């Protein structure tokens, strides 16, 4: 079974193996059994490392059951592909793609003096053909304040370089202007509508190329190891394949009495019964029990 | 879909668009009668505008059984549709056991006939080789563990650059 | 002259060959829609595969194929959602009342295509006259459950809903809209109620509008209730326990009429504990202890331990910038009731995280002896969208349900709490809040 | 044997879940 | 058609690494 | 002695510190302090002797923290 802190994070989730652990725990709930009291503890650290480690834990049955839209025509495959995975972040407790990155920065530059200390330390979680357009206006600007640029808003200095952020910021191609006045906020509503029309669209735009970028990275990649594969023989792949399969399996059966390597031999047998029921009907496929 | 549906019976589909099942509706105030023909056979049911608010009720709750996962069968789908288009090549290689006689042999120079007969032999490996459909659940097993660790991120699986760039630009032009 | 199972092999041999245009898959679902057939599922996934399968569409076929998935009530989010290719390159190309529901159903399964809503909006309020008013109440339930808080459609809906009369089908789904969306707008709500006056022909209509008029907090009407109480026979348990949950929450004391809306229930959860999901049992003991409404006894404290995941659910899943709020208003709590020095804030911060009794954690618990009084906060995804920005009846029903477990709950809302200035206003803030409801403390 | 359920079928088979889960568990009772 | 099994949290949010599409369709054409 | 902060003291916070500090000194000493304001402590506080130094600032916390738990992964 759990710890219950697992439990929590299940019931909301939409996946098949988390679904019946659950169901198992709800019926020993219905027997006159109690639930375990919640540990109203462990600080901050360990409530966002048990976040990150319980988190996996939900994506991660998640990603499987989310089909790949691999050379489809048009563009709502994508969108199909990932709305799923907005959904799939909605499950495992993430918030909304973009605020989370936000959060992150705000997690990563909640001490930084400089715009130079801010491009430092976010240098990984943002794209280096915009870090680097970032860098060189940053020199620009401290060429003419002769001095660093201070993260702070009042200076003059900062706005004329985020006049200028703002220019190869719509020079890629988002428009800054409807991201800043949509996450800043607007009183009436009515006005804001249209505001957060356009951020949606452009959201929208940019999430597809998210998605379609990894696709794009799959395709060239199961074509690349197919364009290795089919340059061999037949005899070499056999015993290739064969052999990693092997070895793959000695190294799960290495590992005795842990969860991982006695699942990962339960699935073995579920693929060889797959098998053997796609052998027993070919017209209807597996047998399932209705 | 949600715990509330509100269609049925109202601009609902009056007709069929195909000849390979043929749908009359009946469709009364209270009541709809459609006289449904397919094939051989033939229904003639009874249902009301209620009635088919009962239908959404119990959800169907879809799901797609597969061998290893449904990533894995997708990856393994490219990976067959990429054997289709190289074996779509291998369909317009010309015959050359039309030139098997031994009249071709004797009036070919000696060099040119062992590259020939090397040719058809690497056209076999070839064959054999783009058919083997059989190590595909296997090869699409390499192209799964880096994205299965890709979208298994520390902050979110659907983020990626050009979102990334979006709340750079909305974190850096606020006040500080 | 009438044979079910002939004509389910028939459909089954219909579309298991390879190349299946869009005609024959859309009035092969049309055609197992019409004949009632959840209990077979498999033919249904063949439907499904196939729709996924064809490439070609027009426009009524593709119409009649969303809405028989729509009706017949398959979720299969893959191949609902990758409709909406045909669904968005077609969108002038079909009419208004194909446009409606075409985006009615893609809405209902949840398709996140912000552009198929853009552009079903700007068709909807470009051209407003020529559609009808249920084809706007289906455009509404699609933009609104597809997530788009759209402002623009629900004024030009509720223009219409102000004009004409409107059925009770089409008033119930825009309630349920406009309860997805929260808005809580009166002006357009008084309307829509009006539509409840012949009662309604399906008791789902009535089922959904009070569980709209739950999470809006309006009131009860008491024909919706008479509606409800006379035709509990036609609900599943999640529309059951869904319309409970929306009847306490619009504050009913009809116990006659809980009572036949938990004999649909309560059969059901005994035959089956694990089929519902714990938002909806924790909605049962929402609606079993606010109306008083009685239960089986290995029902009640089964649900009670449901309402104490479900909040612990909702705690962990904590969307961090609700969390900052629990941490900014328990700090004004520690400093209204005495700690001026900022260790002593921490010290009593972390001291008012008791447990409740059905095993969930409170945030901001306070006991002086023996009474106890709980600081709520509703950050922003429990507000409305309209200008008096108040709470919505979620908050109300966890006031309720903490009320009945002994506790005092007094409940701060992030849009008054975030105009205070300074930490000394968010102090007197959160100390009027406490002491208007406990005052005592 | 054969026929075995739907909700033993719609568990996707190779993923990780339970590698993580080992981490967790050697990990949470060891960092705290 | 068993995977090895990682765990491990991807930190950097970066372009997925495009590979080059590779050249055996030239050479069986050739 | 030198004490360093995210804020400045406040003056519970400086009795609370004092007495803390006065733990480090192996004498009858009267030893003295001095407040200094380093924002990229995230709290704490750091006693900064000139002969021995503490570092109970929960920047190194977490960054103590963060190296126990890669020490885990790579053997678990």
């Amino acid at each position: 079974a759990v710890s219950k802190k697992e439990v929590l994070y299940f019931l909301s989730s939409k996946d098949a193996e988390s679904s019946t652990a659950v169901k198992s725990y709800l019926k020993s709930l219905y027997a006159g059994a109690q639930v375990e009291a919640t540990e109203t503890d462990a600080s901050e650290l360990i409530a966002q490392l048990e976040k990150k480690y319980l988190s996996a834990q939900v994506v991660e049955p998640g990603v499987h059951n989310i089909a790949l839209p691999l050379g489809e025509s048009g563009s709502a495959p994508v969108k199909r592909y990932a709305a799923e995975l907005f959904n799939l972040g909605a499950q495992a407790g993430f918030e909304c793609p973009f605020i989370e990155v936000s959060k992150k920065f705000g997690q990563e530059t909640a001490t930084s003096e400089t715009v130079k200390d801010v491009l430092n330390k976010t240098k990984s979680y943002v794209s280096a053909d915009y870090n680097a357009a970032l860098n060189e206006v940053l020199s620009s600007v401290e060429a003419e304040i002769n001095g660093p640029v201070l993260f702070d808003g009042k200076t003059e200095g900062f706005k004329k370089f985020a006049a200028k952020a703002k220019a190869v910021a719509v020079s890629r191609g988002l428009p800054a202007d409807t991201i800043l006045a949509y996450c800043a906020g607007s009183a009436n509503e009515d006005a804001a509508d249209k505001v957060s029309k356009e951020f949606f669209t452009w959201f929208e735009s940019a999430y597809t190329a998210d998605a379609a970028a990894e696709v794009k990275a799959i395709e060239a990649e199961a074509a690349s190891i197919l364009d290795r594969h089919l340059a061999k023989p037949v005899a070499q792949i056999r015993k290739e394949q064969a052999s990693a399969y092997a070895s793959l399996l000695k190294r799960a059966e290495t590992a005795k009495g842990a969860k991982w390597a006695e699942k990962y031999l339960e699935d073995v047998k579920a693929v060889q019964w797959f098998d053997a029921s796609v052998a027993e009907a070919p017209a209807s496929g597996p047998k399932v029990a209705a | 879909l949600t715990t509330f549906t509100f269609s049925g019976l109202q601009d609902a589909p009056v007709a069929a668009l195909s000849g390979s099942i043929k749908l009359n509706v009946a469709a009364k105030a209270g009541k709809a009668e459609v006289t449904v023909a397919a094939g051989a056979a033939k229904a003639a049911t009874q249902v009301s505008a209620a009635a088919l608010r009962k239908l959404s009720g119990s959800k169907i709750s879809l799901a797609e059984v597969a061998r290893i996962s449904v990533l894995h069968s997708s990856i393994q789908n490219y990976l067959l549709s990429l054997s289709n288009e190289r074996y779509q090549l291998l369909s317009q290689w010309p015959d050359f056991t039309t030139m098997y006689g031994k009249d071709f042999y004797y009036r070919a120079h000696p060099e040119d006939l062992k590259k020939f007969y090397d040719a058809a032999d690497e056209y076999y490996k070839l064959y054999e080789t783009v058919t083997e459909f059989d190590s595909l659940s296997a090869l699409a097993s390499q192209v799964v563990p880096n994205y299965a660790a890709r979208r298994r991120s520390t902050v979110h699986p659907a983020i990626g650059s050009t979102v990334a760039d979006g709340a750079f630009t909305n974190f850096l032009l606020s006040k500080q | 002259e009438n044979d079910v199972p002939a004509i389910l092999k028939e459909i089954d041999s219909l579309v298991s060959r390879e190349a299946v245009s869009a005609k024959e898959v859309s009035d092969a679902a049309v055609a197992l829609t019409y004949l009632q057939v959840k209990a077979n599922r498999r033919l249904w996934g063949k439907v499904l595969e196939k729709a996924g399968a064809a490439q070609d569409y027009d426009a009524a076929s593709l119409t009649n194929l969303l809405w028989a998935i729509n009706t017949g009530g398959v979720e299969h989010f893959k191949t609902v959602a990758e409709l909406a290719g045909p669904a968005v390159s077609l969108l002038p190309s079909l009419s208004p009342v194909q446009l409606s529901i075409v985006v009615e159903a893609l809405g209902g399964a949840g398709v996140k295509n912000y552009e198929l809503y853009n552009k079903a909006s700007a068709v909807v309020v470009s051209k407003i006259g020529e559609f009808k008013p249920a084809e706007i109440a289906r455009v509404l339930y699609g933009v609104a459950f597809g997530g788009v808080n759209d402002v623009a459609l629900a004024k030009a809906a509720g223009k219409v809903f102000a004009s004409t009369e409107v059925d009770s089908r089409t008033a119930a789904q825009a309630l349920y809209a406009l309860a997805k969306l929260g808005r809580a707008d009166k002006a357009t709500v008084d309307a829509l109620l009006k539509s409840f006056k012949k009662g309604t022909e399906s008791a789902s209509d009535a089922a959904a509008a009070s569980f709209a008029l739950g999470s809006l907090s309006f009131k009860a009407e008491k024909a919706i209730v008479d509606a409800l109480k006379a035709s509990a026979g036609d609900l599943a348990p999640a529309q059951a326990v869904e319309a409970a949950y929306g009847l306490a929450l619009s504050g009913a004391t009809d116990a006659e009429a809980f009572k036949a809306l938990f004999g649909v229930v309560a059969p059901a959860i005994e035959k089956a504990p694990d089929a519902l999901e714990v938002s909806s049992l924790a909605q049962l003991h929402v609606a079993s202890t606010i109306s008083g409404a009685k239960l089986p006894a290995a029902v009640g404290s089964f649900v009670a331990k449901a309402f104490g995941l479900a909040a612990d659910a909702a705690r962990l899943k904590r969307s961090s910038a609700e969390s900052a709020l629990v941490a900014d208003v328990a700090a004004a709590t520690a400093v209204a009731f005495g700690a001026q020095y900022r260790p002593e804030v921490a010290s009593a911060v972390a001291s008012y995280v008791k447990t409740a009794p059905d095993g969930s954690v409170l945030d901001i618990a306070i006991t002086k002896g023996d009474a106890k009084v709980l600081v709520q906060a509703v950050p922003s995804s429990l507000l409305t969208s309209t200008t008096p920005a108040k709470p919505l009846g979620h908050v109300a029903a966890y006031s309720k349900v903490r009320e009945a477990q002994g506790y005092a709950v007094a409940v701060v809302p992030a849009n008054e709490f975030e105009a205070l200035p300074d930490q000394k206003a968010k102090a007197q803030y959160v100390l009027a809040a406490i002491k208007k409801v406990a005052p005592s403390f | 044997a054969d026929a075995k359920a739907l909700d033993e079928l719609r568990k996707p088979k190779f993923s990780s879940k339970y590698l993580i889960q080992h981490v967790s568990q050697k990990l949470i009772p060891a960092v705290k | 058609y068993l995977a090895p099994l990682r765990s491990d949290f991807t930190e950097e949010i970066t372009a997925p690494k495009v590979a080059s599409a590779s050249n055996l369709v030239n050479e069986w054409n050739n | 002695c030198t004490v360093i902060t995210a804020e400045p003291l406040d003056k519970l916070e400086r009795v609370e510190l004092t007495k803390k500090a006065e733990k480090f000194v192996d004498a009858g000493f009267k030893l003295v302090m001095q407040e200094k304001i380093d924002k990229k402590l995230l709290g704490g506080f750091v006693i900064e002797f000139s002969d021995r130094r503490v570092d109970m600032s929960t920047a190194k916390k977490v960054e103590e923290f963060n190296n126990f738990v890669n020490k885990l992964v790579l053997s678990i």
